[PDB]
């Protein structure tokens, strides 16, 4: 039962996500026998790895690096988002809901669910791009020109804590799945059913967590004080979002985005 | 959210 409801979430996380924790600290360590990932630090190591992906992937593009970069961050987030979609269709329970309540759910838990598997593709020197074929370093990111020098900081703030838990997949699966059925969200029309897959979905993460890591007791109950914790660090990228929206006249925000950010926070 | 509902 509540095994068996882990198994499940963790084959569907499996299905839903290419790039896995797992297959992300084999690259970082070098516990790969694949070519490693090129390093991204300039602007002439950018334009270098540029050239390679051009070989790999394909209207609009700007010149400017920080915006480029940004644009690129965009796409990313909007594949993201399709892929977060399949995976709480997948959880038991939540295709039933109210739809209104469904795309209430995505609405929050989108960039939440966001900053957790960032954290998978991060250490503390830079983050994993292009499914795991690239390696950007924190230092350049910090050095982009505002306001995008401080875009990624604190996600990497948030992972290097996040990642001291040493959560696998396994456990990721659950702990997300958790963040989506969250019945406080705004505006939601029916909380009870919610939580009563909410309910389940803790007890089968506490079980996880007992099993699996032993040696941590109370790591049930660190977890969920990062789940309220994500809540602040969305909220704050939100505001940098909107400075971002009305101060860069250049860039445009995608459609996708734009739908999730309105009215949020 | 038209492009939400559709995802779906
Ligand atoms: C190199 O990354 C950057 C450098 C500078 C600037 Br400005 C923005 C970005 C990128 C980001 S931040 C973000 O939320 N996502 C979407 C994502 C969703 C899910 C996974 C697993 C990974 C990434 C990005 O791509």
């Amino acid at each position: 039962d509540l095994r068996a409801l882990a198994k499940h979430l963790y084959d569907s996380y499996i299905k839903s996500f290419p790039l896995t924790k797992a297959k992300a600290r084999a690259i970082l360590t070098g516990k790969t026998t694949d070519k490693s990932p090129f390093v991204i630090y300039d602007m002439n190591s950018l334009m270098m790895g540029e050239d390679k992906i051009k070989f790999k992937h394909i209207q609009e593009q700007s010149k400017e690096v920080a915006i480029r970069i940004f644009q690129g961050c965009q796409f990313r987030s909007v594949e993201a988002v399709q892929e977060i979609t399949e995976y709480a269709k997948s959880i038991p329970g939540f295709v039933n809901l109210d739809l209104n309540d469904q795309v209430t759910l995505l609405k929050y838990g989108v960039h939440e669910i966001i900053y957790t598997m960032l954290a998978s593709l991060m250490n503390k020197d830079g983050v994993l791009i292009s499914e795991g074929q690239g390696f950007m370093t924190r230092e350049f990111l910090k050095s982009l020109r505002k306001p995008f020098g401080d875009f990624m900081e604190p996600k990497f703030e948030f992972a290097v804590k996040f990642n001291a838990l040493e959560l696998d997949d396994s456990d990721l699966a659950i702990f997300i799945a958790v963040i989506i059925l969250s019945g406080d969200r705004p505006g939601l029309l029916n909380v009870k059913p919610i939580e009563d897959i909410q309910d389940n979905l803790l007890q089968a993460l506490e079980l996880q967590l007992k099993l699996n890591h032993p040696e941590s007791s109370q790591l049930f109950a660190k977890l969920l004080q990062k789940m309220t914790d994500l809540r602040q660090i969305v909220t704050e990228h939100v505001q940098l979002l909107q400075v971002i929206k009305k101060t860069e006249t250049d860039m445009s925000l995608h459609p996708l985005l734009q739908e999730i950010y309105k009215d949020l926070y | 959210h038209k492009i939400l509902h559709r995802l779906l």
